Formats: C-alpha cells, sequence, structure tokens
RNA sequence: UUUUUUUUUUU
RNA sequence: UUUUUU
RNA sequence: UUUU
RNA sequence: GCGAGAAGGGAAGUGUGUUUCAAAG
RNA sequence: UUUUU
RNA sequence: UUUUUUUU
C-alpha cells in the first residue's frame, strides 16, 4: 500500500521482537559483561603503567584512543589494578580471601568463564565517542515529556505551517564552593529566580 | 584580574551559571492568512484579526508581575495570548553590569623558557594584506589528490596564485611519485600516504610569507570516531617531525582538519594543540635538534577561535608545575603526612569470618505517613532538591583557589527539563513591592515553606 | 538520488558514513564504467594536463578511461584524473550489519 | 446555546445519508471546525434548517463517539497548562471558544490563551 | 580591600587607649566604626544596581500598553461598522413595509 | 475558605474577576428612594463551588447616598465603599448614573 | 553514483594501514586467522579434553 | 523516604540508568561552523552525545550584552539596493565564471558579505 | 532611603536582627540562620531565611550554606547580630573579621607557640624525604624478627 | 558495596 | 577425615 | 560493634 | 535603673480567621 | 562469651 | 592453583 524501504518504520522498529504466541516460548540471550574485565590482564597492567609513570604525556584521553577505551573505562582500570597491587605488595591479603559482595563474586566467575570458552580480547572493540542512531533504550525513550503526547496531529497544506511554542528551560536551585579549609567548609546559595544580582 | 577577595569569587559562580541557562530568542514567520479563505463571514473576521495578536504576542516581553495588579493579569490571560518572552526568562540590567567591572567583557600564549619561545594563538585572516602577519613557512591541507573539487582552504589559494604557482605544484608532486615507484621496485599500494610533505616557494601569494609547504591529510569518515582521532595523530606528528629538519622554525598552521574532510572542534581541537607542544620539547628524539621553537595558529572564524583558546587552557594544564590543580579534600590530606608502623596484632579484627556480605534488612518503608513526620521533615530545611556541590580546586603550590573550575551541576525531576507554560513567581522582588506613589517598599509577613515547591 | 541515499544511511559532516555513493568510492557495479569525475575542477585539470606529459597522459589512466561503453553522470573525456590514485576499499554499515549479527 | 447541543443528536447517525439542523448563527461556526478536519462531507443551509451531510468509510461512520462538556445550565473553563494534562496520549477533537473566534484545542495551547471546551469528537474516555 | 584585606587586623591591635578603659574595648569600638563604613558603600551599591532595572522595566510596561491600546482600539472599531451597516437596512426596510 | 490549590483554578479565577471591580466598585439597581438623600441599591454577586463546578448568584442589599438626588427607583447606578460611617443606614457613595427610566 | 550493486564479500576489519599502530597489527592478525578456520573453529566439542 | 531494589530472580545484572531528553527547540537551528546540530532521532540516553555537546559549549561563549501602499515598497527597494552597491567601491548557487576572469568575481565575492551575510554564492 | 524600611521595623516587637535557630530530631540537631525580631521566640515567626549551618557532619569539616546576595542587603537595612554570628561571617569574608577573646595585643604566648608548631611540621618533611628512596614495605628488626609494615596517610 | 577523598547515580 | 576440580 |  | 501573663481556652456566629490593597507620629 | 584449625 | 566448589 505504501512505499518505504528503510529501518526506522513502525514495523521495522524493534526487529527480532516476538509479536504473538511467541512471547511465552523461553528463549536463552547472551550474558553481558563489562568491557573493563575482558580486557587481557596482562594489557591492563600495561595501561596502569604508562599512567603512572607520565601523566603529561600518556593523558586519560590519548591513552584510550591507542587500544580504543573509552574515557570512563580506562579510569576504572587502573583504579582497580591498584589496590590488587597495594594488598600484594604490603603482604596484607590475597586477592582470592578478599571481603566484597556477592554482586562482584558471581561477576567474576563470568569474566574467568568468558575466557575459557572464547579467551580474552587483546584490543578493546568500542567508540570513544557517543553517535545519534534509532534504538530502543528503555520506555522513556519513545515518549515526549515537555507536550505530553504520543501522536502528533498537523495539518496537511502545501503553504508553510506556523511554527509550535518552543519550550523553556526549568530553573532550579544549585550550590558551589567559595572557600574551603579544614575546620569549615563555606558555600554559596544561588537563586537564578532573583531579579537583583548584587 | 586576579579576584583575590571572597566576594567577587562567589559572583563569577553566578554568572556563569545564569549565562547557561540564557538563551537568545528566536522569533519565527507568521503566513499570511488566505484572502480567498472558504469559511463563514463570521469565522474568516475571527481568524484575520487573531493573525496579528500572534505577531505581537511573540515580540513584547511581558514586565515585572509586581508592576499590575492581580486582576488585571486574570483578564489579559482570558482575552491576549500568551508573550513567549516572559519576565523569567532573559536576565536583567544588573547582571549585565557586573561583569563589566569583574572584567569578563591575542588570545592565549604558552610560553616554555628554555624550550619553546612562544605558542601564540592569536585569530585572524592570513591573506587580508609582528604576531600574527609575519613568518616564513605557510601550510596548507588539499584533498588527497591534487585536485580539490570545492570548498577548502587551498582552494583559493592556488586559484589566487595563478598559473606561475601551479606549474610549480605540479612539478614538484610528479618527482616524488616517481621516485617511491622506483625505490619500491628495485629492492623487490599505487597511491600516495597520509604523511607526506612537499615544499613549494611563494610566487606572490602573501608577500610576508617565503615557503608553502603541502601536508595531505586523510579523510573522517573512515571507520569510526575512534579510529578517526588514532589517524590525525600519526599525521600531525609525522608532519612535524619532518618539518623540523627542513628549513628555519616558523611555523603558521592556520587549522589542520577544518574544511570538507570532516571536523569536530570538541575533539580535533585537542589533538593539535597536545600534539604541537610535544614537537617544542621533542621528547620523541634520542638525538635532540632544537631548530622548530615558533608555533603559532591562525583562524577566521571567531566561533572556532574561541574554542581553540579552551584547548590551550587545558593543554597548560598539567604540564607546568605553575598551574598543576589539586583537589582541596585530598590537597590537605597530603599535607599532614606521617609514618605509621603496623604490627601483625593490630589487625586481628580486621579480618571477619563470613565471606560474603550483602543488605540484611530490605528498605521496604512499612509507614509511609508515620516514617515522613519523623525522619524526612525534620531533616528538610529547603523547598527545593539540592544535591551536593562539586569540591572546591586548589592549588599545588601556592595553595590557591583557581579560575577555572568544574561547573554546577543542577538537578532535574524525572530528567525533563522543559516548562511550556511557566508560572509568574514572586521571588523577583523578595520582601519589596510597589506602593501607590511607585516607589519600592518592604513588607512584613512569613515566608510560604513551599514556595518553591509549587511551581 | 542524493535524498534516497540519505535516508538509506545516515552520513554529514562529523558522522561516520558507510561511504556508499560518494564519487571517490569502489562500488562492485555489474558492468565496467569510467569514474565520476564531473565534480573536480576543470581550470586545474587542463593547466595539469600539459605538464604531465605523454607518460602520465595516454598511459596512465587514460588507456582505460574509454574501454567500456558504459559510463557515470554522462561523458567528459575532457576532464579526468591524470594521477594515478585508486580510489579502492570501502566501509560498513553500522544498521544492516546490526541486525544480521 | 440550546441548539448547540442538538446537533449531536442528529450528526451520530449510521443508516443515514444526510440530516436536517436548526438554524443558528454559533451552529455554522462549528461545522466548518469539522470539515476541515475531514469528519463531515459538506452542509447548506436551507433556510429555517441546515442539511449536513454524512461520511461513512467501510460502512462504519467517521464519527463514533460524541460528549458533551459545555452546558446551557454552567461553564467549563481550564488555562492553558491545564488543558495538556486533560488531553494527553489521545486523538480526540476538542472544541475550544477562545477570544479570537472558535479553533480546536491543539492551537489553543500554540496561543496560550484561556478558552471554553465546548465538546468532544471522537474522545474515549 | 581595606576592610576585608590584611590592613584592617593590624589597625585595630595600633589604636590609643584610655583611662579606665580594658584592652579589649578598644578594639571593639575600633571595630565597629570600621563595620560602619561597609553598610554604607553596600547601601549605595545596591541603590545603584537597583535604578538600571528599574528603568529597564518600565520601558516594558510603556511598550506593553501602547501595543494592547491598538489591538483593542482596531478590534472595537469592526465591531461597530458591522451593527451600524446592519442597523441602517432596517430603518429603512421597515419604513417600505408601513407605506 | 479556598485551598492554595484551588486559587489556580479557571473557575474560581473567572468569577473572583467578575466580582473585582476598581477601588472595590458594585453594581446595582436602586429598589427604595423614599428617604430624602438616600437610595437602597441591590447589587448582585458570584460565588464559586469546588464540589459541582457550578456558580451561583445572590443578592446583597446596601445603602447609598446620593448629593443631587438625581437616582429614582428602578435605575442601575454604580457605588463606591467608603472608610467610615455616616448615619445609621449611609455606607455608600454614588458616582454617576448608567440607565435612567422614564419618570 | 551509484548502479547495480553485486553481492560481494570484503572485510574492512582486517585491512592493515600505514597508520595503525604496532600492536593494533599484531592483534587483527590473530584475530583474522581464528575465524578463517574451517576444522576447529567450526566444530562443537562438549568435553574440554580430547576424550 | 525509599530505597528501591530487586526482590526476585534477577538480583545481579546491568541496570543503566536512562535519562529522557525531548527536543529542545522546535524551531530550525542552523548549523554551527559547519557542524549540523540538527536533531535526528528521539532516543537519546543519558549520556550526552558529541553532537549534542558543541551546541552547549558556545551557548555558554554567547554573553549576555548584546498613492498606493505597493508604490512605496519598489521605490524603497531600489534605493537600497544601489546605496548598498555602492559602499563597496568609492543567496543562489549557479555562478559560473571563466579562467581568465578570476579576478573580476573575486572581488565580488569577498565585497557581498560587507553587505549582505545570507548569500551563499 | 530609610523609608523603605519602616515595614520591616515592629513596635510591638523590636527591630530586626540575625540569629540562628534549634531544630531537627533529637541527637542530631542542626542549626538554621533566618531573620527576625528581637523578642520573636527562637522557633517561630521569621521574615527571610538566609542559610544554615551544620557544626556536626559526617566527613568531620563544618559545613556553612549562606546567601552571598541577601546578607549583604540585609546589614544596609541596619541589622544587628550576637558575637558568635560575627566571627563566622567574617570568615567567609562578608564583613571584617571581629577580634577574638581578651583581644589581640594580649596574644603574646600564642605567637611563640604557634611557631614552633610551625617550625616542626617543616621539619618532619626533611625526614619522608629519604623514606621515598629506600621505600620498604617490610621491615624486621632486631628483636624477634618481627614483621613491621608501613603505610602513609 | 570506592586503600591513600571529606568527591562518586557504587549495584 | 570424604568427592570433584585452569 | 564484624568502628564505643 | 531596666525586663517580666513567656504556667492564660473564661467571652463571641456572621464573629473569630483567610484573601486583595494601603500606611513619610 | 571465646577465637589464625 | 588461592585452606576453589563448600554452607554458625
Amino acid at each position: 500500500q505504501n512505499r518505504f524501504p528503510v529501518l526506522n518504520t513502525a514495523e521495522n522498529f524493534r526487529y527480532w521482537k516476538d509479536r504473538g504466541l511467541d512471547r511465552l516460548l523461553p528463549r536463552v540471550f547472551p550474558l553481558k559483561l563489562p568491557a573493563h574485565r575482558r580486557v587481557d590482564p596482562l594489557l591492563r597492567e600495561y595501561i596502569f603503567f604508562l599512567h603512572s609513570m607520565d601523566p603529561a604525556r600518556f593523558s586519560i584521553r590519548k591513552l584510550g584512543e591507542r587500544y580504543g577505551l573509552k574515557e570512563r573505562t580506562v579510569e576504572l582500570i587502573c583504579r582497580e589494578f591498584s589496590v590488587a597491587e597495594f594488598l600484594r605488595r604490603t603482604e596484607l591479603a590475597t586477592p582470592y580471601t578478599r571481603r566484597v559482595s556477592r554482586e562482584k563474586a558471581v561477576l567474576r566467575m563470568k569474566e574467568a568463564l568468558f575466557s575459557l570458552k572464547l579467551g580474552y580480547d587483546q584490543l578493546g572493540d568500542e567508540d570513544l565517542d557517543e553517535q545519534e542512531e534509532h534504538e530502543f533504550r528503555g520506555f522513556r525513550s519513545t515518549q515526549d515529556w515537555i507536550q505530553r503526547q504520543n501522536i502528533e496531529v498537523e495539518m496537511m497544506s502545501a503553504f508553510p505551517l506556523p511554527a509550535k511554542r518552543n519550550p523553556l528551560p526549568k530553573r532550579v536551585d544549585v550550590d558551589v564552593t567559595v572557600h574551603n579549609t579544614p575546620k569549615l567548609k563555606v558555600m554559596n546559595w544561588i537563586d537564578p529566580n532573583d531579579k537583583v544580582v548584587f | 584580574r586576579k579576584l583575590r577577595l571572597h566576594q567577587e569569587r562567589a559572583s563569577r559562580g553566578h554568572i556563569e551559571y545564569l549565562r547557561q541557562l540564557e538563551r537568545p530568542p528566536t522569533p519565527s514567520p507568521f503566513p499570511l492568512p488566505p484572502s480567498p479563505s472558504p469559511s463563514s463571514p463570521a469565522s474568516a473576521a475571527a481568524a484575520k484579526a487573531a493573525a496579528f495578536a500572534e505577531q505581537a504576542a511573540a515580540q513584547t516581553p511581558e514586565p515585572s508581575v509586581l508592576v499590575r495588579s492581580a486582576e488585571e493579569w486574570i483578564k489579559r490571560d482570558f482575552f491576549f495570548p500568551l508573550s513567549h518572552q516572559p519576565d523569567t526568562a532573559t536576565a536583567g540590567e544588573a547582571a549585565r553590569a557586573l561583569e563589566r567591572e569583574l572584567g569578563l567583557s591575542l588570545l592565549q600564549q604558552i610560553e616554555l623558557p628554555g624550550f619553546g619561545e612562544i605558542n601564540v594563538v592569536h585569530g585572524d585572516l592570513l591573506s587580508g594584506s609582528e604576531g600574527n602577519v609575519l613568518a616564513a613557512d605557510a601550510m596548507l591541507v588539499p584533498v588527497p589528490p591534487n585536485f580539490l573539487p570545492y570548498r577548502g582552504f587551498g582552494l583559493e589559494v592556488l586559484e589566487r596564485g595563478g598559473p606561475a604557482l601551479q606549474k610549480a605544484a605540479f612539478v614538484e608532486v610528479k618527482r616524488k611519485l616517481q621516485q617511491r615507484e622506483v625505490a619500491r621496485d628495485l629492492l623487490s599500494e599505487g597511491g600516495l600516504d597520509p604523511g607526506d610533505l612537499l615544499l613549494t616557494p611563494t610566487f606572490g601569494v602573501c608577500p610576508r610569507v617565503s615557503l608553502l609547504a603541502f601536508l595531505v591529510t586523510p579523510y573522517y569518515w573512515q571507520g569510526n570516531s575512534t579510529e578517526a582521532a588514532r589517524r590525525l595523530r600519526f599525521t600531525m606528528r609525522r608532519a612535524l617531525d619532518d618539518l623540523n629538519r627542513q628549513g628555519p622554525g616558523s611555523l603558521l598552521l592556520p587549522f589542520v582538519g577544518i574544511g570538507l574532510y570532516g571536523y569536530e572542534p570538541r575533539g580535533a581541537a585537542e589533538i593539535l594543540v597536545e600534539s604541537a607542544v610535544e614537537q617544542l620539547l621533542q621528547v620523541d628524539a634520542v638525538d635532540p635538534n632544537y631548530t622548530l621553537r615558533k608555533i603559532t595558529f591562525v583562524d577566521r572564524d571567531a566561533t572556532n577561535a574561541a574554542l581553540l583558546a579552551e584547548a590551550a587552557q587545558a593543554a597548560k594544564r598539567a604540564w607546568l608545575p605553575e598551574h598543576q590543580v589539586v583537589p582541596a579534600p585530598v590537597y590537605w590530606s597530603q599535607k599532614q603526612r606521617r609514618l605509621l608502623d603496623v604490627t601483625d596484632g593490630m589487625l586481628m579484627f580486621c579480618r571477619k569470618h563470613t565471606r560474603l556480605s550483602f543488605k540484611k534488612h530490605h528498605g521496604v518503608i512499612r509507614r509511609q505517613k508515620t516514617h515522613y513526620f519523623s525522619n524526612v521533615r525534620p531533616f528538610l530545611w529547603r523547598s527545593s532538591r539540592v544535591l551536593e556541590p562539586p569540591p572546591l580546586l586548589l592549588y599545588r603550590h601556592s595553595g590557591k583557589p583557581a579560575d577555572w573550575q568544574l561547573p554546577a551541576r543542577p538537578f532535574y525531576r524525572q530528567g525533563v527539563s522543559g516548562l511550556l507554560f511557566p508560572p509568574r513567581l514572586r521571588r523577583g522582588f523578595p520582601s519589596m513591592r510597589v506602593n501607590s506613589k511607585g516607589q519600592f517598599v518592604g513588607v512584613n509577613k512569613m515566608p510560604y515553606i513551599a514556595e518553591k515547591a509549587q511551581p | 538520488t542524493q535524498y534516497i541515499l540519505n535516508q538509506l544511511d545516515p552520513g554529514g559532516a562529523g558522522r561516520n558514513c558507510s561511504g556508499i555513493g560518494r564519487p571517490d568510492v569502489r562500488l562492485p557495479l555489474a558492468k565496467p564504467a569510467a569514474p565520476s569525475t564531473t565534480h573536480l575542477p576543470r581550470h586545474l585539470v587542463q593547466i595539469a594536463r600539459h605538464v604531465m606529459g605523454e607518460a602520465g597522459e595516454k598511459v596512465r589512466r587514460k588507456a582505460l578511461s574509454f574501454a567500456s561503453t558504459l559510463s557515470d553522470q554522462g561523458f567528459s573525456p575532457d576532464v579526468f584524473d591524470p594521477f594515478g590514485t585508486p580510489l579502492s576499499e570501502r566501509s560498513r554499515i553500522k544498521r544492516l550489519y546490526n541486525l544480521v549479527c | 446555546m440550546q441548539r448547540a447541543c442538538e446537533m449531536v443528536v442528529s450528526l451520530l447517525r449510521v443508516d443515514a445519508l444526510s440530516q436536517r439542523c436548526p438554524f443558528h448563527v454559533l451552529n455554522v461556526q462549528i461545522l466548518d471546525l469539522l470539515q476541515r478536519e475531514g469528519l463531515i462531507r459538506g452542509f447548506k443551509v436551507d433556510g429555517t434548517k441546515i442539511d449536513i451531510l454524512l461520511k461513512h468509510y467501510k460502512g462504519a461512520p467517521v464519527i463514533r463517539n460524541i460528549r458533551v462538556v459545555s452546558k446551557p445550565s454552567r461553564d467549563i473553563w481550564l488555562t492553558p497548562h491545564e488543558l495538556k494534562f486533560r488531553t494527553r496520549f489521545n486523538t480526540g477533537l476538542w472544541i475550544m471558544q477562545t477570544s479570537c473566534g472558535v479553533i480546536s484545542h491543539r492551537d489553543c495551547l500554540r496561543m496560550g490563551i484561556g478558552g471554553k471546551m465546548l465538546m468532544a469528537i471522537n474522545n474515549g474516555y | 580591600h581595606f576592610l576585608l584585606g590584611p590592613a584592617a587586623i593590624e589597625q585595630q591591635k595600633a589604636a590609643k587607649m584610655q583611662r579606665g578603659l580594658t584592652p579589649y574595648q578598644t578594639e571593639l569600638f575600633m571595630w565597629e566604626r570600621q563595620m560602619r563604613e561597609i553598610r554604607k558603600i553596600y547601601r549605595a551599591q545596591y541603590l545603584q544596581r537597583l535604578a538600571e532595572v528599574t528603568e529597564e522595566e518600565r520601558q516594558k510596561q510603556l511598550q506593553l500598553y501602547l501595543q494592547e491600546k491598538r489591538e483593542r482600539r482596531l478590534r472595537r472599531e469592526e465591531q461597530l461598522q458591522r451593527i451600524y451597516d446592519d442597523k441602517k437596512r432596517r430603518a429603512v426596510l421597515k419604513d417600505r413595509m408601513r407605506i | 475558605h479556598y485551598k492554595t490549590w484551588q486559587r489556580n483554578t479557571a473557575g474560581y479565577l473567572r468569577t473572583f474577576m467578575r466580582n473585582k471591580l476598581p477601588n472595590n466598585e458594585m453594581i446595582g439597581y436602586v429598589i427604595n428612594d423614599k428617604h430624602p438623600k438616600s437610595i437602597r441599591v441591590a447589587c448582585d454577586r458570584f460565588m464559586y463551588v469546588m464540589r459541582y463546578k457550578k456558580t451561583f448568584r445572590y443578592t446583597k442589599k446596601v445603602w447609598a447616598h446620593d448629593e443631587e438626588s438625581e437616582a429614582r427607583l428602578g435605575d442601575v447606578v454604580r457605588i463606591q465603599p467608603l472608610g467610615y460611617r455616616i448615619g445609621p443606614w449611609k455606607n455608600y457613595v454614588l458616582v454617576r448614573v448608567l440607565h435612567k427610566e422614564p419618570r | 553514483a551509484i548502479d547495480e550493486v553485486i553481492p560481494e564479500e570484503i572485510r574492512p576489519e582486517f585491512t592493515p594501514y600505514t597508520w595503525k599502530s604496532p600492536l593494533q597489527k599484531w592483534a587483527e592478525e590473530l584475530k583474522r586467522k581464528r575465524l578463517t578456520s574451517h576444522n576447529v573453529y567450526e566444530t562443537e566439542v562438549f568435553l574440554h579434553p580430547p576424550a | 523516604a525509599h530505597n528501591p531494589l530487586p526482590r526476585r530472580y534477577p538480583l545481579y545484572k546491568h541496570r543503566t540508568l536512562f535519562l529522557p531528553l525531548s527536543l529542545p527547540s522546535y524551531s530550525p537551528q542552523p548549523a554551527i561552523s559547519g557542524v549540523a546540530v540538527a536533531p535526528l532521532t528521539i532516543t537519546t540516553n543519558a549520556a550526552q552525545l558529541p553532537r549534542t555537546l558543541l551546541l552547549q559549549s558556545a551557548v555558554r561563549q554567547l554573553r549576555p550584552l548584546s498613492s498606493s501602499w505597493l508604490a512605496s515598497l519598489a521605490t524603497s527597494l531600489q534605493d537600497d539596493a544601489a546605496q548598498l552597491a555602492g559602499q563597496c567601491f568609492p543567496g543562489t548557487f549557479l555562478a559560473v565564471y571563466s579562467s581568465d576572469e578570476f579576478p573580476a568575481i573575486c572581488v565580488v565575492r569577498e565585497a557581498l558579505g560587507r553587505v549582505a551575510p545570507g548569500v551563499r554564492l | 532611603v530609610r523609608h523603605m524600611f519602616l515595614p520591616f521595623y515592629s513596635k510591638e516587637r523590636g527591630p530586626p536582627r540575625i540569629r540562628m535557630q534549634v531544630a531537627g530530631v533529637k541527637g542530631k540537631r542542626f542549626y538554621k540562620i533566618v531573620a527576625a525580631n528581637q523578642r520573636d521566640p527562637r522557633d517561630g515567626k521569621h521574615m527571610e531565611v538566609l542559610g544554615s549551618y551544620a557544626p556536626c557532619t559526617p566527613s568531620g569539616v563544618e559545613e556553612l550554606r549562606l546567601r552571598f546576595s541577601r546578607i549583604k542587603f540585609w546589614l544596609a537595612a541596619g541589622a544587628a547580630f550576637n558575637s558568635k554570628m560575627g566571627g563566622l561571617l567574617g570568615n567567609a569574608g562578608l564583613v571584617p573579621l571581629p577580634p577574638p577573646m581578651f583581644g589581640w595585643r594580649t596574644k603574646a604566648r600564642y605567637t611563640l607557640l604557634e611557631s614552633v608548631m610551625q617550625k616542626q611540621e617543616k621539619l618532619r618533611e626533611n625526614q619522608l624525604r629519604e623514606y621515598f628512596k629506600t621505600a620498604e614495605p617490610v621491615v624486621y628488626r632486631q628483636v624477634s624478627e618481627d614483621r613491621d609494615d608501613v603505610e602513609q596517610e
């Protein structure tokens, strides 16, 4: 009835989804795992070393570009590596006997099993910067919270139609730091709604 | 400059936050009503009049709420449309006046004693016809091939020079191309490689320029963003390196990456700046050969120029000991350092029996009202939800607060930060009103506890 | 044609495109065809044809610039690329590739 | 105002082609807005009564539900910021009576003026 | 910069004492005099800045008042024309029926 | 008494505007003009109901004062309040007369 | 500039270049050889040791 | 006064934070320094995209500071066009030019930006 | 321009003043700085809220949130404050630092004592310098070959 | 449930 | 106290 | 108190 | 000399209160 | 309460 | 490869 060969149509939205009797059918799905753990442990040591050696030449952003790592992911590698080494050199406790919540214990098992089947990743595979793309991220993505409407209705006419009312930013209160001392911390309360600045 | 008083620094943050929220207006054009309207005469007359009201609605900012009586407001709402520029949209004259005195109303200079002379980022015209109109080696960023389809800074340069300059360009590339083929054949990718340089004497392009280099640049659409950044760094480093043992030290690289190959003022900017510093110091060199001691950047675009300046600031940080910032919470800890001796017997209570740990008490609230009036209301003294502000950054050596720091952290409910019909708040003149005479007078009333919580 | 390709693959300034349809890209066409030399300038090519010499005027690129009957964007025997720069290689898409995987 | 509420009974018919309606000044203006949206095929003033045609598609009519909000005995008014809450996530048609003539609910929010909800077309709960 | 600067601290110490007064009183009175000068500075600054805002708001009121006056005048005139045109037709028509 | 959320609804705001006049002025028709320099003005007010969302009307008869005694029975006039008490019944002052009944 | 597109198999990911870092070239070489295997890679084994 | 947490089988899984962000303005915005900043899709995650980071970066840079009717229209248009054209001496595409006439068109190209920046020849 | 502050002044209560309040939950009381009259109760009517004060916080450092655009405005109106209030505002730079108890001239022994503490801190620095050259996580002693760990903070 | 942080949408 | 196990 |  | 009902439910229905404005002893 | 089997 | 699966 209509021609639209693209991948952002109503029917093409959320491809490979159960629409019918297949919703109740059990299906296995891949297990997610953070990128900072899938990398080769060997490379983590190397990356940490560089960071700790010369932060100027080896910045947080430049270091992650060569190995293809995000600015946030590379930060955790140094932080997690530091603590592991600190307890070994100082002869405090072994990493295996370290106390940690159950959420991390299950994560460690997955990391070991991930490599035992496929293997560790020699180089990360992720983009440093994001990209505006059409994807389904939760139920709050395909909804307009400003006008609170799902279906947009407009008049059909060839002539220029009047534009819609643009929204205004929401003014909220914030706090800033002016003077900081060991025995006292002074702060300032900002009120954007005040006409007189002074 | 160098605001030492606490009051001056406190007011600086207020202006920065207000500037971000301020947005210039954008009046949209309105179409003319149609004369051959098929509607009935009664509706046609009303529609024609309504069109004029909308035009003035978006071009007539409203005054303060306190100006007119309450009654007046109610009648206007039901008689005229709502203006698009409310009193609580833009800042008043007070904010503009303050910036004049504070000093917020040649851009950057990175100077290193011993290695590099200066690094000026002055932005102005190159071929308009000293800081930025005297050098001896001009740069160019042409397309991979020797023919510019459209756009590009080099398109203008080549045409300006006329056939005299063009003839020299085609001869130099021809010889270089042939040399690569023979060298790669006798000893044992038929095109050019990104990172090559070519020399071309000036032919009247600019009286104040001696040489004119030709450095090829790659594209941006190839690969992802992570791969694109890696490619640009390789070309920059190779270009700079070759230039060193070429001639006198005077670089006039206007702006690399701009044109038609894809550019990013945010990301690309940092690459360039960061690269310049290394060249000067010659980090990647076993045998130091100081030849190049002058690097400058020239940009025509005002917008771009401003952005470039920002990059400079970041570059200066973490490199020079005189501009090394440090958070206050960790700065004081680092000063009062001590050596603590811990024996084996002091860690007896540190160890625990259970291996794993988790929450042993669900956070499920039992009484919603009883708990709220016992542990929520007493601990809440503000009508707005404000999170903990970021820490203050201080210097390492001098131990004084710096000028540039992190911005504010505004909070929004449910993520949405857009209001279509903002109301007229009464917070514009706290404890102040208008008298019959027109003068400003105060009031004596208890403030509403939920004033800011009822937008 | 440009509008149709834009919807099929979003690509412009500051975005990673697949390079499909651009003049400087190799595609697996059913039959041989000449490159798209329409976007090249006419002033620089004409002045460069004489200085290039006979080596790069009749044996480098023109020796195979008219071997095929078909062409792209019409025909232009005067404007061409004397230099032998191969515009090979391509890029993978980010939408269709993620669906089959 | 009473004659305005008498149009829903005549226009809400399945097995019919054209229905009469009392002539009124306000009623004429209402039909103009509905025709723009494509709900009424056409109408004609036959003197003391107005003949209005009915639109059908695959048997069923285009109009399936009519709700009268305003009544002669009272008056419903909503502020510009309150109409959005009422009307949200719907395809319905609300007739708004503003000072500058009569317009739909979509245009009322654009101008930001306080209208008056008269009737509802193709509205659920 | 003087009152809030380091010079204020040393100024209090360099003060002449008086018989019958404690050492702390000499500094307290000196500090009180300084506190009187800061009040005037803030008062003058607030008034100067408030004047700029008051003038800006006055211009908006005048512009809005003029715009509203024209809109009402034009709208009222159009309505009167329709009534006058119709009233004339009835008067002449009524006399015709009487004959 | 009205709640905080009841002062922002269109129903209450519209009723308020009708009742509200410059200088707290009122509109009413005279019903008694027997005593010298005295006229009883009957004013009509309005109120809003937040339960059924309906507005009713209730008459408010008040006494007024006239200097020239121009007003007569059955003539709509305008009244203005005053910050005092004059006479046993007199509580208002005349400004003008809108409509005049023949004799 | 487009015409009838003929299906053709390409490997843009495994494409050595003159600007890639030495580590990237090494990493891609091993990965490429694993996918091209048709004896071990395209097989399913239940037990870990060759029992 | 609440601490949400899972109370079911799926007690340990990736729970990414989502921050819905609708369109900032429905009006058509131009390209900043040639880089398009128009909205492509409505689905936006918490992480700020590079395209949006450019617009917000430039926002903070902008400082707060700074007879018949038909006959009259044509009369003013001619006077304005002539006056503006004479200031340079004492838009649409497709403007061809010859190689030997480059100097003649070069001055015209650079002169239109002083009186009509909207021209994009 | 004294006419603009007439409403503020109250005949029954008194002139305006700046003080603190005591509110919250038992055991975790926090101070709240507000503006009120002289005879007004400690917890009651208030004109405007200037900020708050938390002398006890989890981090161990006393916090202080105040409005820089309101405190200066109120002082011009002629609002007094207690001795303790002046000291806190002095550190923030809003008002001149008031003298401490007994004045400044009497502070003779404290000056010498402060110098000794400062000298000790500088000398301690010199001690740790040598440590970094031969840092040893594990150091024994000639008593029983006992292990003694070393860690900085 | 963060070694050197009093910062952290930790999960 | 046993069984299993990169 | 597996920080009084 | 200055401060002190800081422990008050006894009066009132169209009142006590709320809201809109005004106040150079 | 007690505590490196 | 750690008193790992394994549980006052």
